[PDB]
RNA sequence: GAAACGAUGACUGAAUCCGCGCGGACCACCGCGCAAGGCUAAAUACUCCCAGUGACCGAUAGCGCAUAGUACCGUGAGGG
RNA sequence: AACGAUAAAAGAAGUGAGAAUCUUCUUCGCCGUAAGGACAAGGGUUCCUGGGGAAGGGUCGUCCGCCCAGGGAAAGUCGGGACCUAAGGUGAGGCCGAACGGCGCAGCCGAUGGACAGCAGGUCAAGAUUCCUGCACCGAUCAUGUGGAGUGAUGGAGGGACGCAUUACGCUAUCCAAUGCCAAGCUAUGGCUAUGCUGGUUGGUACGCUCAAGGGCGAUCGGGUCAGAAAAUCUACCGGUCACAUGCCUCAGACGUAUCGGGAGCUUCCUCGGAAGCGAAGUUGGAAACGCGACGGUGCCAAGAAAAGCUUCUAAACGUUGAAACAUGAUUGCCCGUACCGCAAACCGACACAGGUGUCCGAGUGUCAAUGCACUAAGGCGCGCGAGAGAACCCUCGUUAAGGAACUUUGCAAUCUCACCCCGUAACUUCGGAAGAAGGGGUCCCCACGCUUCGCGUGGGGCGCAGUGAAUAGGCCCAGGCGACUGUUUACCAAAAUCACAGCACUCUGCCAACACGAACAGUGGACGUAUAGGGUGUGACGCCUGCCCGGUGCCGGAA
């Protein structure tokens, strides 16, 4: 019963990361969107 | 020659002259970004590249001596490791009957003797050559394989006739180089390949018949039990003859392409 | 400058009991280097340093409330000097 | 569509003041205008924010929140 | 209903408001190729100490991985970075593109790999190639003496450098035996009085003319310029003279000597149980790696990264008088990780979940062998409800008269068979197989003689119903159908007669190939391939073989 989630810090951070959302503008859209949702918390700090 | 036995196989090949020596790395891959373009080919064992001299021009006027004749993967062609008087070692594909320690002169004035690698205007008619330079300069795109040959037929002005392995006759100008003799690797073709996975030592996972796939996957897909309709590939073109060439420059340099 | 860079001395059983061997244990600025703690321990208490070692450290609890906590987050240095010894008046603790 | 006129992608490629374009196939006549150069307040839209007000709410209502994008759910976008 | 594995408990002592459940003791049982130990991931103080008892804990709780506070984490040498590069990512210029953007040479990023200086011990409640002690090692700057001269590049070279299987020799780790040593004491039960019983029986460094398998080694003079952009004393080649036994070279490891450790225990105060001191001998014989000597040897096809450090050579430059190099002290040593859990109550599974999780170590006895199987060391554990009862029923088991498949969709299930040695073994065969065919015998103990050893052979004697005396442990055969075969597939009702498979055939494609991804006269895959190659399609080992019909549909060819 190998499940789905395999914590791997480097994986997690290299997809999904603040840096990673810089890479692209769909990402940068996500960022601004979230900033706007009210101080949410964000992608790297979690 | 071959090996023969019981325990479930047939026919490996046999080779002399062993070194393991001096050229670049290569790395296997199939897909190219997204969906695999050239199909299958995901298996294979760890080959290395051997830089081989097709051009063989700048060595003009300079004789060489065969060091050894070596096995190279990614090939089907015996390669002779050449050494020149210059000191420069260069891998050149080895033709049939080319011995070890023979002497191969390069350049245009060199006699139509084995391996001597000359242009066509100096090659007497009917003679057998391999490794044929298509456009003067660059290199040989023609007859690089096993047991493959070309026969020179009477030239035109700067241009010569050649019979390529396919049987097709080609206009190729005499300004182009070629190597004397045919390139054997004996007869490679009659190797048995034994069982599967041997086909996997190299390429990978061969034909998956569209007829076992599904309507979603292939035109052949679907139905109840083994059958057919149609007759066509990934996209509806077909097995049998459809001239796939486009009307073009090259097409005027071909005389009687048949087969 | 100098007088910065060390927050407070480590004070605990281990510290003071190791103070007797002439070994002094401070908390320093977490962003600071070994050689910086060295130049700063000398020229503060004015004694030449040989042995130096550093550590980082977590914090992290809550008192109460739905807040849990943040963290404290500190760095800790330990030094042993030459036969020149006995830092300050704090060598008698 | 009887499809004028504007607008370009391809290809042609003019006149210039008794000249040029328009007036909804087109022609004459009668009128209207002078392209292929530029810039240009004001009345106009919006509400993150601020003020005032209300036959608006008053704790299952009113924004989701009498503060929280928190707890919590998700790999993530996201949701709450 | 349930309280999360049928590995199992019992008594005493203690603490306490309260104890089946917390502590201590003594027994019992369970794991022991683990249910022990060490990492990596991941998790975050879960670690240690002192408290606490709402809630969390499937009961209880004085207890906890829970709650509160306080401490604990130490590096020139380990792992990572200031070193290199793989796939991939990126990418000035550059190539494309309605926008956003997609490509891309060099270059740069990127360990899963290359490179690289330390070992032996000690101890906090809690750290350890990190602290301490012992001796050690690498680079860097400076200083003294030798030297008394060249140094050696964003550049060349050599080198780093690489597979699978199998295998000779010598070791060590490491384990075993003993009337070897050393050390403590007793012994009783019937005996033994030590020849019994128990325990320990060496780690680092340095030196050394001692023993030592194995490992790999050529050298200079020289010729051509057409070779490495040029260079070059270097590298490739070519040629000449000294490399047939040697033998320079190297020591794994053993041995010796010394030295620093450690060593069973003994001592001593005991603050309720630790702390400090002291310190015995290390023998002979046997076994032995996947580790070491090594980059060993042999065979094989499917033909086995790159780049930097490294070594050698010059260009430029500075100096040829103060060089390079050596060693002699000295000084110098940055950043990050380092607690604890880590096959699990601490990671992924909503949970203190019978699930999952990459690597390393993993003792002894018996057993052809072994990581198997039984028991068991070290170590860890009895799985956080419990006590009685001994109905129906259910589950997991043990035995069963006579019969023996009559059961039933079907011998489903469950028996039987079961290792090793010997004898023996069919149709059929593609000559390999079928085959562990079938079948029959043996198996323990003692003594004697013999061999080649863990042992075996022969003879005789013995004991039980039984001697792979327990555990691990094939039932077999005759016929067919399907596919030849190994393999693959429906994560979670289908493992097959499906899929693939070597082999066969048709056909396409002459190289900016056909074909395929794609805003794209970009790029890339095909392929650093070239018709003995590549695409597509169908059949499907091997054996004999594959007939008739092209009117229609398609495909190829044709011109009035
Ligand atoms: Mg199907
Ligand atoms: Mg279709
Ligand atoms: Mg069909
Ligand atoms: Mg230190
Ligand atoms: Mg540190
Ligand atoms: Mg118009
Ligand atoms: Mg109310
Ligand atoms: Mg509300
Ligand atoms: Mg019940
Ligand atoms: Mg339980
Ligand atoms: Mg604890
Ligand atoms: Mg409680
Ligand atoms: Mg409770
Ligand atoms: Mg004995
Ligand atoms: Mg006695
Ligand atoms: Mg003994
Ligand atoms: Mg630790
Ligand atoms: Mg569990
Ligand atoms: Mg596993
Ligand atoms: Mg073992
Ligand atoms: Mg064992
Ligand atoms: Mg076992
Ligand atoms: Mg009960
Ligand atoms: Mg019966
Ligand atoms: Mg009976
Ligand atoms: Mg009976
Ligand atoms: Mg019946
Ligand atoms: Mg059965
Ligand atoms: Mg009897
Ligand atoms: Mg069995
Ligand atoms: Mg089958
Ligand atoms: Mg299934
Ligand atoms: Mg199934």
């Amino acid at each position: 019963m190998k499940r789905t989630y395999q914590p791997n810090n480097r994986k997690r951070a290299k997809t999904h990361g603040f840096r990673a959302r810089m890479k692209t503008k769909s990402g940068r859209n996500i960022l601004a969107r979230r900033r706007a949702k009210g101080r949410h918390q964000l992608t790297v700090s979690d | 020659r071959q090996m023969t036995t019981a325990d479930f196989s047939g026919l490996t090949k046999k080779r002399p002259e062993k070194a393991l020596t001096e050229a670049l790395p290569k790395t296997g891959g199939r897909n190219n970004r997204g969906r695999i373009t050239s199909r299958f080919i995901g298996g294979g064992h760890k080959r290395l590249y051997r830089i081989i001299d097709f051009k063989r021009r700048d060595k003009s006027g300079v004789n060489a001596k065969v060091a050894a004749i070596e096995y190279d993967p990614n090939r089907s062609a015996r390669i002779a490791l050449l050494h020149y008087a210059d000191g420069e070692k260069r891998y050149i594909l080895a033709p049939e009957g080319l011995t070890v320690g023979a002497t191969v002169n390069a350049g245009p004035e060199a006699e139509p003797k084995l391996g001597n690698a000359l242009p066509l205007r100096f090659v007497p008619v009917g003679a057998v050559v391999h490794a044929l330079e298509l456009v003067p300069g660059k290199g040989a795109q023609l007859a690089r394989s096993a047991g493959t040959s070309v026969q020179v037929q009477g030239k035109e002005s700067d241009y010569v006739i050649v019979r390529l392995p396919s049987g097709e006759l080609r206009r190729v100008h005499s300004e182009c180089y070629a190597t004397i003799g045919a390139v054997g690797n004996a007869e490679h073709k009659n190797i048995v390949l034994g069982k599967a996975g041997r086909s996997r030592w190299l390429g990978r996972k061969p034909h998956q018949r569209g007829s076992a796939m599904n309507p979603v996957d292939h035109p052949h897909g679907g139905g109840e039990g083994r059958t057919g309709a149609g007759r066509v590939p990934v996209t509806p073109w077909g097995k049998p003859t459809k001239g796939l060439k486009t009307r073009r420059k090259r097409k005027t340099s071909d005389r009687f392409i048949v087969t | 400058s100098h007088y910065d860079i060390l927050q407070a001395p480590v004070i605990s059983e281990k510290a003071y009991s190791a103070m007797e061997r002439g070994v002094y244990s401070f908390w320093v600025s977490p962003k600071a280097t070994k050689t910086e703690i060295k130049d700063a321990i000398q020229q503060a208490f004015g004694v030449r340093v040989i042995g130096i070692s550093t550590m980082n450290v977590p914090g992290k609890r809550k008192r109460v409330g739905r807040f849990i906590g943040q963290r404290n987050d500190r760095k800790k240095a330990i030094v042993r000097l030459a036969e020149g010894q006995s830092i300050e008046a704090l060598a008698g603790q």
